[PDB]
């Protein structure tokens, strides 16, 4: 589908799509929030995919 | 009186501000004692019901 | 050893503040492997060393800010922690609840940083002037935007109406003058409509020989406040197709303005008080608001 939505002109002029510097801030999370994310789904996923 | 309010007590017993950490209040005992009445100047009385 | 090679990538973003591309790395280390190279170059990333770039020329590394310093009192993590948001904002600036909310951190934290940032020439602090709420921080290379501080009008968070007032005053004066010129001219009503029209180029520049007022004021300014004076009912404007000139704002056209009578007189409706009552809803024939004594219309009459 995304190359589909590049398709809809033949030839794409060369994109000025520079990556802007988006380096977000490292929040210090709060420790609720931390707990949180240490019980998400996504999380426990990724530390099982981690072996 | 005697259990269930210090299961009360030890499920809130540590309370901290998110601005300045490192600061915190923490509950280490609850007592309810003996009847009182604060009818005395700052002094407490033994009262029948 | 892939240490070395960190290292080695370290030394190379060192000498090119700019960034490197891959092509860079592999010309002066041409005996490491791609994969041994890309290896390196995430675990540096996940460290966070470094800073990647999408030019159209591909894939830059770029080493994070940290020699430049303005808050090195604690941490210089937390300094470019800040500093890093302040120079995403850049020319439009951020206001500092807008910063404690993007770094996460209480006031006290985020105070004393911009402090120290301040005293070592990192970020200054401009007044709001669209909404005079907060001091927006900026990296102090960067100049204002015109927008979000500033501007021709605004001095010191103040509009100036006597300025405007008196702008849009020698414009129209110059703009009359022309067209009675025109007029007198007769030669001809095609030339005559052309010579009553002017440049937003030549009425920028006659203002700047009157001087009225020390700030240097720009052509799109004088064609903002023309277009002012064209709300106000007084000044029309055509645009016309001029491929280039002494003016050679617009691509092929310019922008053409005259002083131009009012189509109608005031209507009759306004000479009567009742049309300037502005009580005119409460208004009937037996109250207290009523046209027997009405004072509005025993204050004209008297007049
Ligand atoms: S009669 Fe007097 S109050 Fe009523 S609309 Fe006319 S001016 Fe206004």
């Amino acid at each position: 589908e995304a190359a589909n939505e590049a398709g809809d002109s033949s030839q794409d002029e060369a994109e000025d799509d520079v990556k802007q510097i988006t380096v977000r801030f490292s929040r210090p999370e709060s420790e609720q929030a931390r707990q949180r994310r240490v019980q998400s789904y996504e999380f426990l996923q990724k530390k099982h995919a981690e072996e | 009186i005697n259990v269930e309010i210090k299961k009360i007590m030890k499920a809130n017993e540590k309370v901290t501000s998110d601005a300045d950490p490192m600061w915190y209040l923490k509950y280490l005992n609850i007592y309810v004692g003996l009847p009182d009445v604060e009818e005395s100047f700052n002094v407490t009385r033994p009262v029948s019901p | 050893d892939p240490v070395e090679i960190e290292n080695r990538i370290i030394e190379l973003c060192h000498q090119f503040p700019h960034g490197i591309t891959d092509q860079v790395i592999q010309n002066e280390m041409p005996h490491i492997e791609a994969q041994q190279r890309a290896v390196a170059i995430n675990r540096l990333l996940s460290m966070g060393q470094l800073d990647l770039l999408r030019s159209n020329t591909g894939l830059l590394y770029r080493i994070k800010d940290s020699q430049n310093a303005g808050k090195m009192k604690g941490s210089d993590n937390q300094e470019k922690l800040v500093y890093q948001i302040i120079e995403d904002a850049g020319n439009k600036g951020i206001w500092s609840r807008d910063i404690r909310y993007k770094s996460n951190l209480p006031l006290t934290e985020i105070n004393k940083i911009l402090k120290n940032l301040e005293s070592k020439k990192l970020i200054k602090a401009v007044k709001s002037v669209a909404a005079s709420k907060k001091k927006v921080y900026m990296l102090y290379n960067l100049q204002p935007d015109r927008s979000v501080t500033g501007g021709a009008w605004y001095s010191d968070q103040d509009f100036e109406s006597e300025f405007v007032e008196v702008l849009n005053q020698q414009c129209f004066k110059f703009l009359q003058s022309k067209a009675e010129t025109a007029r007198e001219s007769k030669q001809n009503p095609m030339i005559q409509r052309n010579s009553s029209f002017a440049s937003s180029h030549e009425v920028w520049k006659y203002i700047c020989e009157l001087g009225i007022s020390k700030v240097e004021l720009s052509m799109e300014d004088i064609e903002t406040i023309l277009n002012t004076l064209i709300y106000d009912g007084k000044v029309e404007m055509t645009i016309i197709a001029a491929k280039e000139g002494t003016v050679g704002s617009v691509d092929g056209h310019m922008k053409l303005y005259r002083a131009v009578n009012p189509i109608i007189p005031p209507t009759g409706l306004v000479r009567a008080p009742c049309g300037l009552c502005p009580v005119f809803d409460d208004c009937h024939e037996g109250g207290e608001i009523s046209p027997s004594n009405c004072i509005y219309m025993t204050e004209w009459l008297e007049f």
